[PDB]
């Protein structure tokens, strides 16, 4: 019945800013704290700041104080994190956390109980592109190669969909253009197409791989 | 407080005990808690206070106190127990998280099947080489591979993307790219890569000469 | 310097060891050098052929291959070697001298 | 089953207005404080019990200042606890010091009517003031400064076993009740009412020790009461006793005021 | 820094308490009171207790 569904990510210049909703719906959000976390595309979890509901008691992180603003509406059952000369380092999945600040004699509840699934947070001075299939041909293990595209995903498949064995696509990687890049292989005993399909772009690119 | 979190990683089989450690900086009453994060997923919570257990979780995970040295112990671990594991202080007003700990399967080590591609013909026209260095289905993880044009070693133009391990083997393929502008690829003549690794009793040089 | 070694007959068993002079490797070489075991600072990992046949161990500086359950194929001078690297990457600078083994 | 309520506290505005007010009359009792007795040490230096009084008194004036400042802010300790432990130390000292120095000149005054002798006043004196530091550092003992983690805001309480809570604080309120209150008083009573066999004067310095010290006590005891729950709890309640506690503890403080004109300037 | 509970009571059982009330307050944030049936008397709970959490956290998310 808890939920915790938030909206409000995008692709974002850099300097620019971007306000995230958290509709809290399902328990009594006058009683309880939120918190936002923040997840870097392949790191650990980091904390960004907390709001009592109705008190207004805020606390921010060394690396948010000062651009980043949290606020709350009871009677709408939202908080909302208004995020100010965004950085490039900003990118990350964010989630929002429902904590009940029971009282202990030395300290207070603190276990964030429930999260929400997040959303990321795209912070790129870039634009959107297609990408360049490169054939790696066999000097046995073939691969094409997806450089120079944007926005993420790209997905590939190899003779359609025919091979489903042997097939690796490694993780997409970020390169200093700013744009990102992924290669994919198969391995085969001594015809082979790479299918890709970069929907942000509308493209359909391609491309055989022989010696 | 920076809750440094130890070891890096594990690697245990089901059925073995677990024990993922956490060490605060600065005194903490008894304030700790301990999440579960799958991959692509939100973190969940397992124990608070410092060895209570959060409603719903299995009865295996235990936690423990020792002035400022908290731990987390898996009784009998299981085979979805496999996760990065957090851990998290609330006593002073910033919140602060773990580095993460994963635990990974464990299996008999194997050597890397190492292969060398050239650039493409079309890649060649645009303006730069592009040239990947493939590990295939190798265990452990650790390894380490590097790139020497004329038998000189180059740095700072190589960028790693590492698989997650296989379900069907547990072998974690590696795939290291070397970009090259067009105006140096051309100036030189034999390329060559070098996997190291546990399982191998001298280090496997793969090469290839332009033409 | 590794010591232990013999002749022992199939289904048989013995300690083989190698003192000082990180992670440490133990290498068959059949008369095709080979990876047998590796025991890291604190696991230790086996290669598939004798996955339950032998079992290492690092005294602390000894490493001790409880080289068990002989079989009629382990015939091979066995080598101690130490990982360089402290992240465990698998560079072994320094080779040992080994100690003939038969059944 | 269980049935569960949900009660909520909002804030309320009040508090800024009457602590604002407050902060006005602790300097005017700083300020006549200091001017009258600064005169009598003045005057005995140039009886000790007078000296020692004064003693007292100048030195719990002296701290109103740090108390008004922490009041300001809301009740919010910006300084160490060093500062918090020691300023706590040199009031609760002086102000039960001075307390039991009506009580010896009480008797002491009935004493000679009545009837090496100065050898045995003194030993009395420092008696008392032994007694008074001792009486003082428990609390001093547990009590360092804290901040809370929701607040994000300082305060300066009192620590205590937390196995062992109620026991501290009935304990210390039982001490300073009935070792400030009942026993001081009821011994100035009884002494000045068999002395009384002008008498309007001896009137006068019993119902001022009851009239500033009374109340605060009443306030005192009333806290500790709903602290133990037998007054049930409500918003209402709390905001009487916050008030209630401010005044009174205003209306004591006039006690280090009103000790050198009634008891030196007026003979 | 005053607020409606000082301390709590750690040994107190499931079938003595028949009314539990949360105070929630500027100061010292969620509190729990309880009335307990053989006193008749109001005391305040720890929330250490599995139980006492466990029922709490089912009325609120409720
Ligand atoms: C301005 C002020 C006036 C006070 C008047 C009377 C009592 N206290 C006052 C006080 N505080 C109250 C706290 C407890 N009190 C403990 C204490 C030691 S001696 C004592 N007497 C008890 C009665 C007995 O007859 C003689 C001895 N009581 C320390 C001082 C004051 O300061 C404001 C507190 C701001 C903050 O809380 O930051
Ligand atoms: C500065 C703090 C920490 C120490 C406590 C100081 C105050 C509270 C107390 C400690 C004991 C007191 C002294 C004890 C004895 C005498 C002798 C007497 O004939 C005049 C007062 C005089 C001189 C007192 C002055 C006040 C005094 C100094």
């Amino acid at each position: 019945e808890v939920q915790l569904v938030e909206s409000g990510g995008g692709l974002v210049q850099p300097g620019g800013s971007l306000r995230l909703s958290c509709a809290a719906s399902g328990f009594n959000f006058s009683y309880s704290s939120i918190h936002w976390v923040r997840q870097a595309p392949g790191k650990g979890l980091e904390w960004v700041a907390y709001i009592y509901s109705s008190y207004g008691y805020t606390s921010y992180a060394d690396s948010v104080k000062g651009r980043f603003t949290i606020s709350a509406d009871t009677s709408k059952n939202t908080a909302y994190l208004q995020m100010n000369s965004l950085r490039a380092e900003d990118t990350a999945v964010y989630y929002c956390a429902r904590v009940y600040p029971w009282w202990y004699y030395k300290y207070y509840h603190g276990a964030l109980d429930y999260w929400g699934q997040g959303t990321l947070v795209t912070v790129s001075s870039a634009s959107t592109k297609g990408p360049s299939v490169f054939p790696l041909a066999p000097s046995a293990a073939l691969g094409c190669l997806v450089k120079d595209y944007f926005p993420e995903p790209v997905t590939v498949s190899w003779n359609s969909g025919a091979l489903t064995s042997g097939v690796h696509t490694f993780p997409a990687v970020l390169q200093s253009s700013g744009l990102y890049s992924l290669s994919s292989v198969v391995t085969v005993p001594s015809t082979y197409i790479c299918n890709v399909n970069h929907k942000p772009s509308n493209t359909k690119v391609d491309k055989k791989v022989e010696p | 407080i920076q809750m440094t979190q130890s070891p890096s990683s594990l690697s245990a089989s089901v059925g073995d005990r677990v024990t993922i450690t956490c060490r605060a900086s600065q005194s903490v009453s008894s304030a700790v808690a301990w999440y579960q994060q799958k991959p692509g997923k939100a973190p969940k919570l397992l124990i608070y206070s410092a060895s209570s257990l959060y409603s719903g979780v299995p009865s295996r995970f235990s936690g423990s106190r020792s002035g400022t040295d908290f731990t987390l112990t898996i009784s009998s671990l299981q085979p979805e127990d496999f996760a990065t594991y957090y851990c998290q202080q609330y006593y002073y007003p910033l919140f602060t998280f773990g580095q993460g700990t994963k635990v990974e399967i464990k299996r008999t080590v194997a050597a890397p099947s190492v292969f060398i591609f050239p650039p493409s013909d079309s890649q060649l026209k645009s303006g730069t080489a592009s040239v990947v260095c493939l590990l295939n289905n190798f265990y452990p993880r650790e390894a380490k591979v590097q790139w020497k044009v004329d038998n000189a070693l180059q740095s700072g133009n190589s960028q790693e993307s590492v698989t997650e391990q296989d379900s069907k083997d547990s072998t974690y393929s590696l795939s290291s790219t070397l970009t090259l502008s067009k105006a140096d690829y051309e100036k030189h003549k034999v390329y060559a890569c070098e996997v190291t690794h546990q399982g191998l009793s001298s280090p496997v040089t793969k090469s290839f000469n332009r033409g | 310097q590794e010591s232990g070694g013999g002749l022992v007959q199939p289904g048989g068993s013995l300690r083989l060891s190698c003192a000082a002079s990180y992670a440490m490797s133990w290498f068959r070489q059949a008369p095709e050098r080979e990876f047998v075991a590796v025991a890291r600072r604190s696991g230790a990992f086996y290669a598939d052929s004798v996955q339950g046949r032998f079992t290492v161990s690092r005294d602390d500086n000894t490493v001790y291959l409880q080289m068990n359950s002989l079989k009629p194929e382990d015939t091979a001078v066995y080598y101690c070697a130490i990982d360089s690297d402290t992240f465990y990457s698998g560079s072994y600078d320094y080779w040992g001298q080994g100690t003939q083994v038969t059944v | 089953c269980i049935v569960v309520d949900t009660v909520m506290c909002p804030n309320m505005p009040n508090k800024s207005v009457l602590l604002y007010t407050l902060s006005f009359i602790y300097i005017f009792i700083f300020v006549i404080g200091m001017i009258a007795n600064s005169v009598v040490v003045w005057v005995n230096i140039q009886h000790c019990y007078i000296l020692n009084l004064a003693i007292a008194d100048l030195w719990v004036v002296l701290t109103i200042p740090v108390w008004v400042v922490s009041l300001v802010q809301h009740n919010q300790w910006p300084m160490g606890e060093l500062t918090c432990k020691v300023t706590h130390l040199i009031f609760s000292i002086n102000l039960f010091g001075s307390i039991f120095f009506l009580t010896c000149m009480s008797v002491d005054r009935y004493l000679s009517i009545t009837y090496r002798k100065k050898m045995v006043r003194r030993v009395v004196c420092i008696l008392v003031w032994l007694l008074a530091f001792c009486v003082s550092l428990p609390d001093t003992y547990y009590l360092k400064t804290v901040t809370s983690a929701s607040n994000n805001e300082t305060y300066c309480r009192s620590f205590y076993p937390e196995h062992s809570i109620k026991e501290w604080l009935i304990g210390m309120e039982l001490v300073s009740v009935v070792l400030g209150f009942a026993v001081p008083f009821s011994i100035i009573a009884v002494f000045y009412f068999l002395l009384a066999r002008s008498r309007k004067i001896i009137f006068s310095y019993v119902v001022v020790f009851l009239v500033c010290w009374l109340p605060y006590h009443v306030a005192v005891l009333l806290d500790i009461f709903s602290i133990l729950h037998y007054i049930p709890f409500t918003c209402r309640l709390e905001h009487a006793l916050f008030t209630a506690l401010h005044v009174t503890q205003c209306l004591s403080l006039v006690h280090c005021c009103v000790n050198p004109v009634l008891y030196s300037f007026i003979n | 820094y005053r607020c409606p509970c000082r301390f709590f009571e750690s040994h107190v059982a499931r079938a003595n308490v028949k009314h539990l009330k949360i105070l929630n307050t500027p100061n010292c944030a969620l509190q729990i009171v309880a009335r307990l049936k053989n006193n008749n008397r109001q005391v305040c709970i720890d929330p250490k207790l599995k139980w006492i959490q466990e029922y709490l956290e089912k009325a609120l998310n409720k």
